[PDB]
């Protein structure tokens, strides 16, 4: 799984 | 001191890039990670989770090339893809040196703590951000930290950002306590 930071 | 121990634990988890990079800022990123409770860092070490610090784009790494041109979840409409995203967390952790601070291609309170929180959520805590307990806390307080179209919609993102607030420094820890008291108590008990 991958999660980005806050845009 | 516990911080020294945490820095030693991190010396077994952090991977520095080859070639030229900002060694001072990479050390600063590690020092900020050392504020995370040792229980989580030791569990990351035990699971051989590597925190990869990068001098280039995430998608230049072989393991993230499949994300080229892919718009991250919650980044719809920004016009950016993973190619432009400075950090990634989950089953792995990868971070661009120099992009820690809010506004450096992202609006997280701190890049490396937010990303590492995703790995702690997913690997160490078996996706506790999706648990019924956290979903009830997320339903009440998930729109109290700003960026409500992102933190207020994805509990894993609310968990990661709250985690980052809790551990970055005393100021952000206090802000979280005031804004999200149930989340704050949840994280406090999580570390016991």
């Amino acid at each position: 799984e991958v999660n980005p930071p806050v845009p | 001191t516990t911080i020294q121990q945490n820095k030693d634990t991190l010396s077994q988890i952090v991977v520095f890039p080859t070639g030229n990079y900002d060694k001072n800022e990479a050390n600063a990123m590690v020092n900020r990670l050392a504020n995370i409770d040792g229980k989580y860092l030791n569990a990351l070490k035990q699971n051989n989770l590597k925190i990869k610090l990068l001098s280039g784009k995430l998608t230049d790494e072989k393991e993230y090339a499949y994300l080229k041109g892919v718009v991250p979840k919650g980044w719809e409409g920004t016009g950016k893809t993973w190619d432009d995203v400075p950090g990634l967390g989950g089953s792995t952790v990868a971070l661009r040196i120099g992009f820690s601070n809010k506004g450096k291609g992202h609006d997280a309170i701190n890049l490396e703590l937010h990303a590492t929180a995703h790995a702690i959520d997913h690997i160490v805590l078996n996706d506790i951000s999706k648990s019924a307990q956290f979903k009830q806390i997320f339903a009440k307080e998930g729109r109290s930290l700003g960026n409500v179209n992102f933190l207020g919609v994805y509990p894993a993102e609310f968990f990661a950002e709250s985690f980052a607030y809790y551990y970055l420094n005393q100021d952000t820890n206090s802000k979280l306590k005031s804004a999200c008291p149930q989340t704050y108590s949840f994280l406090q008990n999580l570390a016991k």
